[PDB]
């Protein structure tokens, strides 16, 4: 399903993650925030994984 | 402007958002009074405080 995007003006966040597997050919560091349903992982540049 | 500029500096001090306005009692150590007086005047924005 699609990302509920966050109506609720809170949504917890951690930051300084690196991923794995790479989202491109090395890790990516980025923070987390936990949605309504989910969790949106974003690189420094803007990579959006759910 | 002698009270707004010691609570900026201890906010810089701590390092730390405004989380609350009880943070304006408990950390900032600010009268009562003072306190019933610019309690209802500062806004905490919770949208963008984001993590605590």
């Amino acid at each position: 399903d699609s990302l509920v995007i966050n109506l609720n003006r809170s949504n917890p966040k951690l930051k300084d993650l690196y991923i794995r597997p790479n989202i491109a050919q090395k890790r990516m560091q980025g923070s987390l925030e936990a949605h309504v349903n989910g969790f949106r992982f974003t690189s420094v540049r803007g990579d959006k994984v759910d | 402007p002698r009270k707004g500029t010691h609570l900026l500096k201890i906010l810089k001090q701590n390092n730390t958002r405004l989380e609350s306005r009880t943070q304006l009692v408990t950390m900032c150590h600010m009268g009562p009074k003072v306190f019933m007086n610019c309690a209802g005047f500062l806004k905490i924005d919770t949208a963008s405080l984001g993590d605590s």
